[PDB]
């Protein structure tokens, strides 16, 4: 019987417990005697597990927490729209795209602040975005300043409202753990209401407003002069004038006579060759066509009535010879355990967000998007990052599953129980096929290297010596634009010009073009996938011993988070599945990075550039094939070459790009103190300076410590990957924007 | 192995043999504390060098300590 | 019928007898191979797996080398003869370590009874493997450069 | 020994609190060797407040 | 009091794991765990994997002290059960270690005389000047 | 169905040869003569120290002294004229 | 070229070659 | 662009004494570990307990110095 | 409202409510007097 149950005022609403921090665990609410305290509190703010043992209180917690995160992602959307609106250049970006460099922030006159307004267009000065926003805008119809302001005004409220949420579903009246366990409910609804019936309406703003709108503008007719998106809906005349088939009005649609609606409804594929973006026409009849795939798909399971499966039953069918018992014991599992759906969660997240960043690139969806170099590579390398972090947090909460909630005796499951007895086979293999890959990758470059700087450049891995041709790759390219005519009849053009030809070009700059393969991209290819197989190789070691080994084999009651367990057993640093997060967090950070380095180089060579009389200048002529075949071209060609701008872009709009270039190697370096030394060191240092104090009377009650290995581990990670992913962040945009 | 001392500072609270992992130490009668009890480290040759044992006492100092010393096949904690 | 068991019984040894590892086949192919015959002297074993590596490092240092753009096989012929004579050395080095005194193998066979141990693991033993792997090596890369050549 | 809740600055030199100040919690009437049992404001590094000294490694000021 | 005999007695329930035995349990000393397990209820494998405990007498097979520490003080405070655990050498003969004077370590039991007890405070140590031309270390004396 | 045996010490840690069938020669009469006599001389361990390490140095200082351009491009030497240096040198 | 073709692939392999065999045998025994 | 040049150097040459220096002061005992005379010159910790006493030893505070030496010159 | 000026006057907010002070102090004064090398 699903239904609603919800617990009265279970929690008074004073500021008693703001007052007394630390108030959630028995040993911080004592007090702090050492710094430490200082720390830990920050530390444990959301482990919810370790302060009660109530899955209900903690399942309160999680989404008030959620409410909480959703008011401030409102507010932050709210933030955007308004500056678009009062701080930006959108109006004369709606009016000549070729010539104006997107801007929505301004600096204040005081401290030479005022050098970073640079000369943007449409006469104002300003900082040049490259979040992307004024296509969106473009893509929504939006056309005059006072309707962002007014979209703003509403994720105000949506935020207040959002807020009061979250205080209300804790304070008020808190759902009940039947509640939260109805996961046949909750599916339906999230997969049928929230993405079906989104993208549902969606549809509906893109039929009734987008699609109208863009093709005035894309005529060319002043955006003033346009008619306003509500006059659309009551004068049909003119959506009849722009579409015939809407003088029939629904009754195309309940007849079946769909085929009527070809007008705006379409399947042609390729670019807007005025735009250098998708057809709206394509994405109105994606979302219809994805509303109705949703909203049926979220019909299949048991809730209030017999029909409908039920998830413990399929789990529970589900068996054979080599696994046993198979998926039994796992709903159980993944009803009672936050930590295991936040595993599966993030994990296929981030793989969403990657691809999300991929499509993206080949198949730029909104207008004037693909002619943004700054905007498509900015987009792109952000979406590739929360991805890659996404991903290794699912790793890291997959072993906090593995410690604190497996107990077999209890919620037993034996997927998990014969993954466990052979994990030796798994990572043993993981390790071999990570050192071939490595041997096969690196070892190539090396090789070229080593040829290249003895004289023989016959013997190099390359298009003109040696040829290691992307043979299925090309197939599957070869496949893609011949569909069009055998497997795929409907569609006119190709999904992406990167398979097919016709190079389709807007304001004299390339937006797309077909992708050339060679040796160079079978190289950086296997480079990524060692990368990949290694970050896999960590934090799977990392989930599946975290609970024993062969060294430790009680590591289970140690912890997830702890350093170690001694200088005994030979040594027995970095035991802990954190640590393995830790190292982790590292290779990813190295694959990531040389794929958005991948990105940059093969888009600004073989595809970028300016169109001239029936021919390309690319931005920079062709140099991958030849130049990213050893490590000397990266170094030289990509690295030292492209860096000129952002090591010049002083006394410019630039400059900020400088700065943080320099600040971010800082910080980088920075790091490297905490992650290269031990706190035995520090406390000493301590010591000393702590006698110093004494000496003037000036010592602190907070008995002042050294951080812990473990903190001295988060810092260095923290600061390390944020100066180098700052100094990337610099690097490019400088580059691309210069 | 490795050598395990324990001092005439111990109270014989007990922690230290109650944390070890490998059964180093045991309590044994003591004429010298208020708990008439102190500790042992008959066992060393099974000495890991872990260090659970110092970490567990509650002295000041701490009144037992690990010397990490000649290292055997037991105290390199090895299987294999 | 569970496919996967533990090991000839005993549940409590490092391994699971997969029908990868422990089959009807698999058993007999692996017994086949020179190297895991028990009754054998240690003179024959060595050739037999000797001499094969020397068709395995031959096709090789002919296609890929620096003269594979020309005395090509030439080329890839002693060089298959080399990594043969340092494995003798490898073997000769691994041998003086190891055996000071008597063998050490799983006595017993899969029955259970007490089989006489092997002499692959001895004193004797690996000498014979070691000229072996020479004997049969150097000979063995010859004859994939009389029949690719000559 | 020294009187119960008396301010005793240490004199054993591998003390954490060496030549600072405890208050005396109870001196054992006994045959044991630290009977002076004090206690502090501020921890050690091992997370106690408390520890046994000998009568030698006390002095009442 | 006596220490415990060595008898043939049934492992409990396990579709086996890779964590277990190697060559160290052939040619060097591997170790066995003894108890008396009331019901059949499951267990943590401390070399990988979920077990199944049977009635009656159970003995498990290791390679390391710790893998029997592990699970002794999982079979101690979880089941509240009593386990006795010894060695195991390649010719047959065998070890017998815990608890070895039959009472556990942690409470005291006469007839166990005091071994690597300085009767000293650590600083009343010299200095390893005065412990060099030897093969002596700083706390002995 | 116990695997505990102090008397059996063999059985017990699992010791078992995998794949080690007791099986005969399958190897040929002539042919198994053939490669006794032919490996029986060199059969023996010291004497591949003694032939291995110095007729194999013997095969190095033999195709590695024997010097022209036929078979490696460093023997070949320089074949064009001197280039000018940075400094005005020769 | 009469010197160098001989020193040098003896200093580079069987300087090393002999080095590491009578240094392992060192090692372990 | 001397006189900046100069005072980082003075600040390589501070720092680098200040490890080393520290490093063999405190090589005999601190309040932390007032018996490490007892173990030596190099050793890996004196174990996680009481906070976690990671390069302690002289031998660490040597190791660590270097880095500057490194960076200073 | 005693609990909630206790809060107000915990450590993160009394050193936000004091840096937003002596940062605008530091910017106030560079606008009116701009640019100083000497005084
Ligand atoms: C030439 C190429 C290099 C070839 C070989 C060296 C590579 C391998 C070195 C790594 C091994 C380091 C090590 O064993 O790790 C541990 C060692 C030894 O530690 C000792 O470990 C010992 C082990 O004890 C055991 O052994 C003892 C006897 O040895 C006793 O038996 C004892 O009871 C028993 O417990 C003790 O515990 C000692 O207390 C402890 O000090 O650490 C140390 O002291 C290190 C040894 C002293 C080094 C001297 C300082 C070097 C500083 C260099 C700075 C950079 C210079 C670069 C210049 C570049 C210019 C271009
Ligand atoms: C996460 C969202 C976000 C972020 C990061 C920023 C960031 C910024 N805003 Mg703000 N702004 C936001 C939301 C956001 N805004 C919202 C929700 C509103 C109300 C709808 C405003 C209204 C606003 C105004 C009116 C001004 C700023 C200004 C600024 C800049 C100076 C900050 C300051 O005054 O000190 C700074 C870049 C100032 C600026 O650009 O100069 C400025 O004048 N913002
Ligand atoms: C002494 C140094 C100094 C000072 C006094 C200021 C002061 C200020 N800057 Mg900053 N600024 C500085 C250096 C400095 N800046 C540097 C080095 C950079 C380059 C990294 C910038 C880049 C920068 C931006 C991009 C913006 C400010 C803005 C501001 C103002 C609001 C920031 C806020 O609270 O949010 C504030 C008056 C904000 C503004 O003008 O509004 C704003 O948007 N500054
Ligand atoms: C048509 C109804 C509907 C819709 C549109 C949504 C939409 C949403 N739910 Mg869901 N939810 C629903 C029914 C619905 N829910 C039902 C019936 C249940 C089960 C009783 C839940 C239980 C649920 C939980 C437990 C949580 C959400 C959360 C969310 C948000 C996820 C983040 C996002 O996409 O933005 C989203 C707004 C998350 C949130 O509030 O943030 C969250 O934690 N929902
Ligand atoms: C919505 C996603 C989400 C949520 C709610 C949590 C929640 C939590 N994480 Mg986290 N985590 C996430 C994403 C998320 N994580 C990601 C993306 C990563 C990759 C960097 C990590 C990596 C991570 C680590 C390494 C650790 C946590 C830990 C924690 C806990 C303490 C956090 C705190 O109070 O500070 C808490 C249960 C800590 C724990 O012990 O649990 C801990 O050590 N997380
Ligand atoms: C250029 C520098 C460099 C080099 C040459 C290597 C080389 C290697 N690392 Mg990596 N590693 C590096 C930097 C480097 N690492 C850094 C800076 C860190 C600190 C985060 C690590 C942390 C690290 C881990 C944690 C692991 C590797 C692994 C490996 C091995 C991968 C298998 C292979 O290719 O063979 C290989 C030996 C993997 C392995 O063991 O295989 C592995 O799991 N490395
Ligand atoms: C896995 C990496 C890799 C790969 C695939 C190759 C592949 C090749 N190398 Mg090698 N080479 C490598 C790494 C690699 N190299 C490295 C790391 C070095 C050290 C710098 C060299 C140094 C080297 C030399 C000196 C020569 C080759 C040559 C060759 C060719 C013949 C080798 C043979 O048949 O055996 C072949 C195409 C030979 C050729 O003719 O080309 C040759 O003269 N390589
Ligand atoms: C230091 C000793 C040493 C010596 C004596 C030699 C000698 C030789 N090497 Mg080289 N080589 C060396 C180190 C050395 N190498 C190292 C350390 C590497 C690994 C990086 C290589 C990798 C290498 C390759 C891959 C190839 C050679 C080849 C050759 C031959 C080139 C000249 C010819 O055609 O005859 C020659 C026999 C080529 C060959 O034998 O043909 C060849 O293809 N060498
Ligand atoms: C807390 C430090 C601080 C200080 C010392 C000052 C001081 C001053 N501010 Mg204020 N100001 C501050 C923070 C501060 N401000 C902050 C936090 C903001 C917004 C984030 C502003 C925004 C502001 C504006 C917009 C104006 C002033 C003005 C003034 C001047 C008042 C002139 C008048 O009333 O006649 C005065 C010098 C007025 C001025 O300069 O004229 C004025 O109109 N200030
Ligand atoms: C330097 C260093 C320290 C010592 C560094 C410390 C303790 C960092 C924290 C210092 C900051 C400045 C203290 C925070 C002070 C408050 C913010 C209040 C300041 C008052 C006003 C100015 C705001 C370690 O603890 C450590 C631990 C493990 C490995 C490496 C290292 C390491 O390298
Ligand atoms: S811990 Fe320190 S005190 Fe408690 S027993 Fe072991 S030694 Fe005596
Ligand atoms: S972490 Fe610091 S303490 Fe724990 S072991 Fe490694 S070094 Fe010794």
């Amino acid at each position: 019987k699903v239904k609603i149950a919800v617990d009265r005022n279970p929690v008074e609403t004073s500021f008693e417990k703001w007052a007394k921090p630390g108030h959630f665990s028995r040993t911080l609410s004592k007090g702090p005697n050492t710094t430490t305290w200082i720390w830990n509190l920050h530390a444990d703010a959301h482990d919810f597990d370790s302060h009660t043992s109530d899955l209900e209180e903690i399942s309160r917690k999680v989404f008030s927490a959620h409410f909480g995160q959703l008011g401030i992602i409102f507010i932050w959307l709210s933030g955007m729209y308004f500056h678009g609106a009062r701080f930006s250049n959108y109006e004369a970006w709606l009016s000549d795209p070729t010539h104006i460099k997107p801007s929505a922030q301004v600096v204040w006159p005081i401290v030479g602040q005022e050098i970073l307004n640079g000369d943007v267009g449409g006469g104002f000065q300003g900082i040049q975005i490259t979040s992307g926003f004024f296509q969106l805008w473009r893509a929504s119809g939006i056309t005059s300043e006072l309707q962002l302001y007014t979209t703003a005004i509403g994720g105000l409220v949506m935020a207040a409202a959002m807020f009061f949420a979250g205080w209300f579903h804790y304070h008020k009246a808190a759902p009940k753990l039947e509640w939260f366990q109805n996961v046949e409910s909750m599916l339906n609804h999230h997969l049928g209401g929230l993405l079906g019936l989104g993208s549902l309406a969606w549809a509906g703003h893109q039929i009734h407003v987008s699609l109208p709108v863009n093709k005035l503008l894309d005529a060319g007719v002043d955006p003033k002069e346009i008619p306003l998106p509500h006059d659309l809906l009551l004068n049909r005349a003119i959506m009849a004038d722009l579409y015939p088939s809407f003088a029939k009005g629904i009754a195309p649609f309940f007849t079946l006579n769909w085929s009527e609606y070809s007008d705006f409804l379409t399947f042609k594929g390729g670019l807007n060759p005025v735009t250098g973006g998708l057809w709206l026409s394509d994405t109105a009849h994606h979302h219809v066509a994805i509303a109705v795939l949703f909203l049926v798909a979220g019909h299949m399971y048991r809730t209030n009535w017999g029909i409908g499966h039920s998830m413990k039953e399929i789990l529970e069918a589900h068996r054979g010879p080599f696994t046993g018992e198979g998926h039994v014991g796992l709903y159980e599992i993944l009803t009672t355990s936050w930590h295991a759906q936040l595993a599966i969660n993030l994990a296929l997240f981030g793989s969403l967000s990657i691809i999300v960043a991929h499509h993206m690139y080949a198949m730029p969806p909104y207008p004037y998007l693909a002619t943004d170099y700054g905007t498509q590579l900015s987009l792109f390398t952000h979406h590739t990052w929360i991805g890659g972090f996404c991903i290794v947090g699912a790793g890291a909460h997959a072993a906090i599953f593995m410690v604190r909630d497996y107990d077999p005796t209890n919620n037993y499951n034996n997927l998990l129980d014969r993954v466990i007895r052979h994990r030796d086979a798994i990572i043993s293999h993981l390790n071999w096929v990570c050192i071939f890959l490595g041997f096969h990758s690196f070892g190539l470059y090396i090789h070229n290297d080593t040829m290249s700087a003895l004289g023989r450049p016959q013997d190099m891995f390359s298009d003109t010596a040696i040829q290691l041709q992307p043979v299925f790759a090309q197939w599957i390219q070869n496949t893609h634009f011949l569909a069009p005519q055998l497997t795929a009849p409907n569609a006119l053009a190709a999904t992406s010009l990167t398979w097919g030809g016709d190079l389709v070009a807007v304001g004299g700059k390339v937006a797309m073009m077909p992708i050339s393969l060679g040796t160079s991209d079978f190289m950086v290819h296997h480079i990524h996938a060692f990368t990949i197989h290694v970050t896999v190789l960590i934090l799977l070691k990392g989930v599946l011993f975290a609970r024993s080994s062969r060294l430790i084999p009680d590591k289970a009651n140690l912890g997830f988070r702890f350093p170690c367990d001694g200088p005994g057993r030979g040594g027995t640093c970095q035991v802990s599945a954190w640590d393995h997060v830790f190292l982790g967090l590292f290779w990813m950070y190295n694959s990531l990075s040389i794929v958005i380095f991948h990105f940059s180089w093969k888009m600004q060579s073989d595809v970028w550039g300016t169109v001239t009389a029936s021919g390309v200048s690319h931005i920079t002529g062709g140099n991958f094939a030849q130049s990213a075949n050893t490590i000397n071209g990266w170094l030289r060609d990509f690295l030292w070459a492209q860096s000129s701008q952002v090591i010049q872009s002083y006394g410019s709009a630039l400059s900020a790009y400088g700065l943080i270039f320099l600040g971010a190697h800082f910080v980088w370096a920075f790091s490297l103190m905490f992650l290269f030394s031990g706190r035995g060191y520090w406390q000493e240092l301590i010591e000393s300076i702590v006698w110093a104090h004494n000496k003037l009377k000036v010592a602190p009650a907070i008995q002042p410590r050294a951080l812990s290995i473990t903190q001295g581990r988060a810092v260095g990670v923290a600061h390390y990957l944020l100066g180098g992913i700052a100094t990337t962040w610099s690097f490019f945009l400088a580059r691309i924007i210069s | 192995a490795h050598i395990v001392k324990i001092y005439d500072t111990c109270i014989g609270c007990t922690q230290c043999v109650r944390a070890c992992p490998l059964d180093v130490l045991e309590m044994v009668p003591w004429d010298g504390c208020k708990a008439s009890q102190m500790a042992s480290a008959p066992r060393t040759e099974d000495c890991v060098g872990c260090k659970r044992c110092e970490t567990a006492c509650p002295t000041d100092f701490l009144s037992v300590r690990v010397y990490l010393g000649s290292e055997s096949t037991r105290s390199m904690g090895l299987s294999y | 019928a569970q496919v996967i068991s533990p090991v000839n019984g005993d549940p409590f040894v490092g391994m699971l007898e997969t029908p990868v590892t422990s089959a009807p086949i698999v058993a007999t192919y692996l017994s086949n191979l020179p190297a895991y015959r028990t009754g054998v002297a240690p003179v024959l074993r060595g050739v037999e797996i000797g001499l094969a590596h020397g068709f395995l490092l031959a096709g090789p240092f002919i296609k890929l080398g620096p003269l594979r753009n020309v005395t090509a096989e030439i080329a890839g012929s002693l060089s298959a003869a080399g990594l043969v004579l340092i494995l003798a050395l490898c073997l000769s080095i691994y041998g003086s370590a190891q055996f000071q005194s008597t063998p050490s193998i799983g006595v017993k066979t899969l029955s259970g009874r007490s089989v006489a141990r092997d002499p692959l693991f001895s004193a004797d033993g690996w000498s014979e493997f070691a000229a072996g792997f020479l004997v049969g090596g150097e000979a063995g890369v010859a004859w994939a450069y009389v029949c690719t050549q000559i | 020994g020294p009187k119960r809740g008396s301010l005793v600055k240490i004199l054993r030199p591998e003390s954490y609190w060496f030549n600072q100040v405890g208050k005396v919690v109870s001196v054992d009437q006994s045959g044991v060797r630290y009977p002076v049992v004090v206690r502090f404001e501020n921890q050690n590094y091992a997370g106690v407040t408390t520890n046994n000294y000998a009568l030698d490694e006390v002095v009442a000021a | 009091t006596v220490p415990t005999l060595n008898p043939d007695t049934p492992s409990p329930i396990f579709g086996g794991s890779t964590g277990g035995l190697l060559r160290k349990a052939q040619t060097e000393e591997f170790y066995v765990i003894t108890w008396e397990a009331k019901k059949e209820q499951i267990f943590e494998m401390p070399t990988g994997g979920a077990a199944i405990m049977r009635q009656g007498p159970n003995l498990l097979k290791f390679g390391k002290k710790e893998q029997c520490l592990a699970l002794t003080t999982q079979l101690r405070n979880k089941f509240k059960l009593t386990p006795c655990f010894y060695r195991v050498f390649p010719d047959g003969k065998v070890q017998y270690l815990h608890p070895a004077d039959g009472v556990y370590p942690e409470k005291v039991n006469a007839g166990r005389v005091g071994a690597n007890q300085n009767m000293r405070r650590i600083g009343q140590n010299v200095n390893p000047i005065k412990v060099k031309f030897s093969g002596r270390m700083m706390s002995p004396a | 169905s116990r695997y505990f045996d102090l008397q059996d010490m063999e059985n017990t840690t699992g010791s078992w040869d995998m794949y080690g069938v007791d099986e005969k020669k399958r190897y040929p009469d002539n042919q198994a003569k053939f490669f006794t006599q032919a490996t029986d001389i060199i059969s023996r361990r010291e004497s591949l120290r003694a032939l291995v390490a110095l007729s194999g140095i013997a095969a190095i200082v033999t195709y590695g002294l024997k010097a022209k351009d036929a078979d490696l491009p460093i023997t070949k030497g320089p074949q064009t004229t001197g280039e000018n240096g940075k400094g005005g040198s020769v | 070229s009469w010197a160098p073709s001989v020193f040098v692939p003896l200093t580079g392999l069987v300087l090393p070659a002999i080095a590491m065999a009578t240094l392992f045998v060192y090692i372990e025994k | 662009g001397d006189f900046l040049v100069h005072h980082a150097i003075a600040l390589g040459l501070h720092t680098t004494t200040l490890i080393l220096v520290k490093g063999a002061l405190d090589a005999r005992g601190s309040k932390l570990m007032p018996d490490k005379k007892d173990f030596g010159y190099s050793f890996p910790c004196d174990g996680p307990g009481r906070g976690g006493t990671c390069d302690i030893s002289a031998y660490d505070a040597f190791y660590l110095a270097v880095f500057w030496m490194l960076n200073t010159i | 409202m005693k609990d909630f000026t206790t809060y107000l006057s915990t450590a993160p907010v009394i050193a936000t409510i004091w840096f937003t002070f002596t940062a605008g102090l530091l910017i106030e004064i560079n606008r009116y007097f701009p640019d100083p090398l000497v005084f």
